[PDB]
């Protein structure tokens, strides 16, 4: 054993995920206004899986002849819940690197 | 608990012993050579101790590690390993005195040959185990704790001065005899006529003898050593009360 | 199993024990000793070098001990980096390698005495614990480096006793026979060409 | 009483706390990696103590271990 | 045994996120009619405890209802009304669920500084002796 | 003499005490809200005496309860816990001296 | 079983563990580089993942190579 | 039922301890080393 | 594919540290050492010359007699690894193939064939032993080949030492020592045949 | 008032550092080497004791006859100051004392006048002199008396080879060295008076 | 093959490139309001070209200017100025890893 | 201004470096040593008192001979000093005073013109001589010294030795070597004459 | 052009670190120390100047006899370079030109000629050899200078030696050591001769 | 030669003229509201001069308001950052000075 891809994780691929994440939902606020967008949804699992896609969100209310699905309540909740999880999986990694340090160097 | 008595007295339990044992290896005729470096002979004092570690008796607890009392006993477990030390240098010392005292009577190193010759006897006869049963026995019958050399031992061992010459003379006594005796029968045979004397011709005459005798003793000398060894083994256990 | 962090901190322990592993367990003790009691029987007192002289061990104790390291890789490196074995099976079949080259280079005696010292009861000599067979290992290279060592020093004291008792037969008692006996002692050594003439002996004595 | 028991339990003392440390480090591991996936039931509080738990503990390993090489390479610079 | 401080303030951390979820359940469902009357929604709050048989930590033993009695609201046009047009509304005052907002908020990063702290002394332990 | 004791002296005992206060005042941060809880205390002297040889202590509220029971006040508890610390420190200061310059005295370095 | 033989599979040993630390360092730096000019398909965490990876590969191999010449030091510095 | 101190406390004395013992006895060594290496 | 520069610098560090143990076995220095330490012996001078500057005059010739070889290290080897025309492994295999023809060309065929049968490689030709087999043969050469000029050196004072032993036998005063008696008769053969400068040349040309 | 434990270790430590000396210059150790030295020189042999064995027989005599100032410096000091019962420095005082009286008993008034004019003080009682005073008469002292133990050890081995030569010279052979003929002799009347033994009760007794 | 060219990159060259692009962007904000100023832009990939190997451009408008002449879209400039800012960070450590990198393997820790 | 604390901590550091050569130099070592010696060769006894009881006997005669300006350098330039009574630079110059005076007392004007014409220092008066040229003066001073009490000592041994080898080629036994007998004569003459106690009392008056 | 402070410091630092070096090659340490090694063999007595004493003579004669060469560096190189009348080049190589023409001036012609075939360079005079070719020289000739002195003082000694050998020899004593009867007449050979005043004043003139 | 005005530069003047600018910024802004206070500047160049080798008006951009003061206080914030920040640069090379003339007597 001892090799990085048990040494750090999942936590590796965490990262870039949150990053595509954030990318979506800035894409969907971004294109709130514009008719005949459809808001993109990532699902969490599916680059899970890829690790060891790029869905549609169905929307609560009805348009309003724009045929856009993007709702800002919602966008924002998930903007914020993204960038808060993604600073703990730069903890989470940025630790794995730090402790595998100390033990080589013993200090 | 509190880890302070696991750690402390394992410490306490293994250098102790080990400086009995690392004592006795720095006197003994062959682990305390020259040829060895210091690095081997620790590593083997070091592998003794752990090997020979579960016939050790747990030391007593009551002396502490950083006391007058043990500084003490680190003392006294080095003079029961020199003790050791000092006894089967005592030995190979009296076959170096063997060889010299032939090889002056041979007018003429020779202890050399008798040493190298003697450090052969000692590892033919795993003389080097029986020193190291010797020593963990001593563990036993002398504990670390309560137990040094009295006064008697260290006059015993100041002793064996006249057990060396008396054991030297005693296994040269007939080479001696027949060094004087040729010697006196050439001087008287050839004092008829002053004019030849001996000077080094007489060097000569006595050196080819002497050697010829040398190898007379080399003929009974394993003999001798199987005495002196039970001689020198007894005041071994007699120093360790076995 | 140990966490990555922990398993790393123990194999760079022990890389600080390797010169101890090469002391008392491989082939490094007896080709010293006999390096320095030759080195003794001649005049010389330190013209080899220690350096030298440890030099010539380290590239000895490899070529002799070369089969010794290619069970080790193949039985134990080999199956650790294809994760086909875990951390303590890998030191154990290391191990094995090892115990059996020390085993085999022991004397019967020896070991008769260690594992009455150590007090545990073992019915056959093959399944002696490593614990005691390394005390029992370089206490019988010792004796025979110690038993090889002075076989090399008696040409050389032949020398310097047929050289004393020439210098002694003329009256000459004064004139120190080791300073004489010198040249004569490195000339013995440099015909039998003993360079090679030891190490051939001593790379062929293991086993 | 025999040294051999004191070394064991001496032994035993040192495997007790690498087990331990051992223990903390996995723990720590798996409630990082449960609330890295996206698991409801962990909160990043007791992620936050795992991982400090776990830190602080290998930290006293490499304390230990610092200690013991250093006693041996001082106990290997000896007259002897 | 190692770690103390760290299993109550880590203790304090879950206690005060439990009320935290309460409080927003309270607030989010304060204008929920449901139906009937008995399965109106009543705001909840979590029971801290302490069990002083050193450290005592804090355990939440279980989310209790209040006791206040529903909002009744005087409406019969709403269909999931009663008799005398009467819709029964959540116990929820918005005054008391601001209070625990902020209490929760400053008593759980309190814990936070506490426990980070607790850490820093630890550090400072290993270093004894160098 | 030339004893452990008699050379670290009481920045032993002291470092287990400040480490006790410590535990005793973040039990107190942490259980400020638990109704009913009583703020707890640590005498320090009869701790150490206990310490070096070998009772609740309750704190009196500076103003009455709201009604909920407690009596921590967290302003209070903040200023201990950081005294605690500060004192702690320096007590392992003292105490790692000991060992320090006992080693000094054994090896001559 | 040979000098030759086993000489040459710790030399591949070796050389593989020096080579593996040259590729962590050169897609470090490879990865740095396209960041540091503009690409566009490069993200930051590749950079720092890579950039972490590379320091951890070089600092064991610069405490692997203080473990080997001090323990050929020891050897050589010897009191034979 | 064992804390960070007690661990600390127990290195430091076994570290002290043993840094004791090895001085005294490479001191008492040294000693016996140079009444041997004496002219007789 | 080249080795990054921070290996690279890692890899040269590396070689200082190894600096002494070269000097000592790759090169001329252990046969200049043992011929002037058997020399000083052969003299009844026990230190005069001392340790330091017997190393002294050592590390000028072993610098001197090495000059082609670190020539030719500079000029196949560090010129075009400083110039970028090839990379850092052939740099360092051109600058070790002028190093393996020195100790092949001072060693010993027997010496060669003793330590290739124990390694346990296929040799045909001289030029393809490992330096790792190279090395422990070239250092015996040089002690067999150190032997036998100390010994040359050592005969004309132990002449010296006989005829002043015997002539003293002569008189009959055996009590004198001879060996006092002798070393100004030693160091005098030494100045008027001015040994420091012709031993040195031989040992320099030895090695040419 | 009294040391800290960091002081006291420092004092300790300091004294094993001297432990050579004060074997060599405060105890038993000089006399008997001295006397030992006298019994290899009277015989034939000149280095066949060896050095190492002689000093190892004399540090065992030294712990024989030390054993009694030893056991009252164990009673007096070590075991009050072990017991906490007295400071260390009135235990280092209680120590120090048994060497001085030991070392008074073995000396002589003559040179303890010699040396306390000599350093230039003013005492009245020699049970209160210097330590430092005390021990280059101790010394001075014990070689004297060395010497005279040695010269009786002397006459013996003196009387048998005197003997051996005249007879050689009446019998009429003036070409044989005495010498040779002797060493058995000495040798035999060495071994059959277990001449050792004697020496330890006249050199271990001599102290008292 | 070890020389400060081949060590460093072009992480020497990218943190003077970004400072000139901040300096570019600046001067764009603060004459802002400057009538016939037209907005300056620099080319990364032909500056980072030529420092590499030994004049900047016109932005476009994307809305006519309201009289002044002023091709200033100080919502771009803010933009602009904040990503350089980022960027040039990370140049900035990537270059100072490199001097350490070549420090801890010169000696050896 | 006299030297600044750290750099007066700096210079007696230094001064505690060089104390063994203070004492083997600038002090009465030598000469004890030296006489010792040749006193020790001209007897039979070749290393019987041993190298260290030598040294350490001649180290306690070498601080009581040195007390008086031991004393004049502790009165004159540690207690002003210690006292903040004098300028550290003037007491260092307080302390070098008496001991340039003792090295003079017991050297000779040969050794000083020797030494003065070699520094080419144009100086006349010899008190005001730099300690750069005093030193090596004084130490030629105590060897020389030393040589003439040695030849002095070793007179009444060599009577001895020559009577013995007189008497025995009397009787015709050439054979017997004269140095087994005449040993314990030279014990017998040096210690029924108080030897030990004479010489050190003859050395320590010497210096004056 | 100029060194920067901090590579001055370098340099300087680098050089105190060779400072043992220069003292046995490039002063008149090792010709000093060779010449009292021999009288001191001469003599017979071995280990009496003591080697402390020899060299601590040695280091006092070499500052006295190198001061002109040290006050030409002080005036060329160190006088401009704190003056900053000369770069850091300049005054390293204003500094080396004297102790070069030291060295040139000691040395022998077929030495030079020796190490300069050696080293492969072309040379047209002695006076700018290159240091390299100059130090293995100058210390050659200085060991061979120094055996010269050496033999001349072994032989009054010796006939000392031989007469005292040969009269015992007339008289019939075989078995008297000549050695132990000569070394009272060595030593007042060298004292009535004034021998350290002698000896020391002809090394020191030998260097000019 | 060796010596610390070769080594140090002139990076031992500049921290302190820089020190002298901040005391002349800081008497600047606190007389902003004084009548009759006219705003004084230091030039750099010829006090760092005067210092090797050993207070000008500043012109008002705009008419004062009737005070007599012609203190800018939004340029003695911009000046005194700058000067705040070169000054830090003025500490880190010549502290650096320091440090690497240690190093160099050390040897590491």
């Amino acid at each position: 054993a001892i090799s990085f891809d048990n040494a750090l994780g999942i936590h590796q691929h965490t990262v870039g995920v949150r990053e595509r994440n954030a990318e979506v939902i800035s894409t969907n606020i971004a294109q709130a206004n514009t008719p005949g967008y459809k808001a993109r949804g990532l699902d969490f699992a599916k680059e899970l899986q890829a690790a060891t896609d790029k869905l549609y969100r169905l929307p609560t209310q009805p348009d309003t002849g724009d045929g856009n699905t993007v709702d800002l309540d919602l966008e924002r909740n998930l903007f914020m819940q993204n960038q808060i999880r993604h600073q703990a999986s730069l903890d989470f990694l940025g630790s794995k690197f730090k402790n595998l340090t100390k033990a080589i160097k013993g200090e | 608990e509190y880890p302070t008595s696991v750690v402390l007295d394992w410490i306490a339990n293994y250098f102790w012993p080990y400086v009995r044992i690392s004592s006795m290896l720095m006197v003994m005729t062959v682990t305390g050579a020259r040829f060895v470096s210091p690095r081997i002979r620790l590593y083997l004092g070091l592998a003794i101790t752990f090997a020979v570690m579960p016939a050790i008796p747990a030391v007593p607890q009551d002396i502490e590690l950083l006391s007058f009392r043990g500084f003490m006993t680190i003392a006294e477990q080095m003079i029961i390993g020199i003790a050791m030390g000092m006894v089967t240098q005592f030995m190979i010392q009296t076959f170096v005195l063997l060889g010299q005292i032939l090889g002056m009577q041979s007018s003429l190193l020779l202890g050399q040959l008798f040493m190298f010759l003697t450090t052969m006897f000692f590892l033919a006869t795993d003389g080097h185990l029986k020193m190291l049963q010797l020593v963990v026995f001593s563990f036993k019958t002398l504990p670390i704790g309560s137990g040094s050399l009295n006064a008697v031992d260290f006059r015993e061992m100041a002793g064996w001065l006249g057990i060396m010459f008396q054991t030297a003379l005693s296994m040269s006594l007939s080479g001696i005899i027949a060094l004087l005796t040729i010697n006196l029968s050439f001087g008287v045979m050839t004092r008829a006529a002053p004019q030849l004397n001996i000077f080094s011709l007489g060097f000569a005459f006595a050196l080819m003898v002497g050697l010829l005798l040398c190898w007379y003793i080399l003929a009974g000398l394993y003999s001798h050593y199987e005495m002196f060894w039970t001689v020198g083994e007894a005041q071994i256990c007699r120093l360790i009360r076995l | 199993d140990y966490s990555v962090t922990l398993q790393i901190l123990a194999l760079m322990t022990m890389l600080g024990f390797l010169p101890a592993m090469v002391i008392l367990m491989t082939s490094f003790t007896r080709i010293v000793v006999v390096m320095s009691i030759l080195r003794q029987a001649m005049g010389l007192q330190q013209t080899p070098s220690n350096q030298v002289i440890i030099g010539i061990a380290l590239f000895l104790t490899f070529f002799v001990m070369s089969p010794v390291l290619n069970e080790i890789n193949d039985k134990a490196v080999q199956p650790y980096l294809n994760e086909q074995v875990t951390a303590r099976e890998a030191f154990d079949a290391a191990q094995a390698p090892m115990k059996a080259f020390m085993l085999k280079q022991t004397r019967i005696k020896d070991l008769e005495t260690f594992v009455t010292m150590s007090g545990e009861q073992v019915d056959n000599p093959e399944d002696v614990s490593m614990a005691v067979l390394i005390p029992a290992f370089i206490t019988s290279e010792l004796k025979t480096a110690f038993q090889i060592g002075f076989m090399l020093f008696l040409p050389f004291l032949i020398i310097d006793l047929v050289v004393a008792s020439v210098l002694m037969a003329m009256g000459m008692m004064m004139l120190s026979p080791m300073i004489v006996s010198l040249p004569f002692k490195l000339m013995l050594f440099v015909l039998v060409d003993g360079w090679n003439l030891i190490l051939s002996t001593l790379a062929g004595s293991f086993a | 009483a025999s040294g051999a028991k004191v070394g064991a339990d001496f032994n035993d003392l040192l495997t007790k706390a690498i087990n331990n440390v051992n223990t903390l480090q996995k723990a720590s591991g798996d409630l990082q990696t449960r609330f890295d996936r996206g698991d409801a039931d962990v909160s990043l509080s007791d992620v936050m103590i795992a991982r400090n738990k776990s830190s602080v503990a290998f930290d006293a390993t490499v304390q230990i271990r610092n200690k013991l090489v250093e006693a041996y390479k001082d106990l290997m610079n000896m007259p002897v | 045994s190692l770690f103390n401080v760290f299993n109550v303030t880590g203790s304090a951390m879950s206690a005060e996120s439990v009320r935290l979820n309460t409080t927003s359940s309270n607030l989010a469902n304060a204008d929920s009619v449901s139906s009937s009357a008995k399965d109106t929604y009543k705001a909840r709050h979590a029971v801290f405890g302490a069990e002083l048989s050193d450290t005592v930590p804090v355990k939440v033993m279980g989310i209790v209802e209040s006791d206040k009695p529903l909002s009744a609201e005087y409406n019969p046009d709403h269909p999931l009304a009663n008799e005398e047009g009467y819709i029964y509304k959540p116990n929820v005052n918005v005054m008391e669920e601001m209070a625990n907002m902020i209490s929760a908020s400053r008593a759980y990063q309190t814990n936070v500084q506490v426990a980070d702290s607790s850490k820093q002394m630890l550090l400072r332990t290993l270093q004894m002796g160098q």
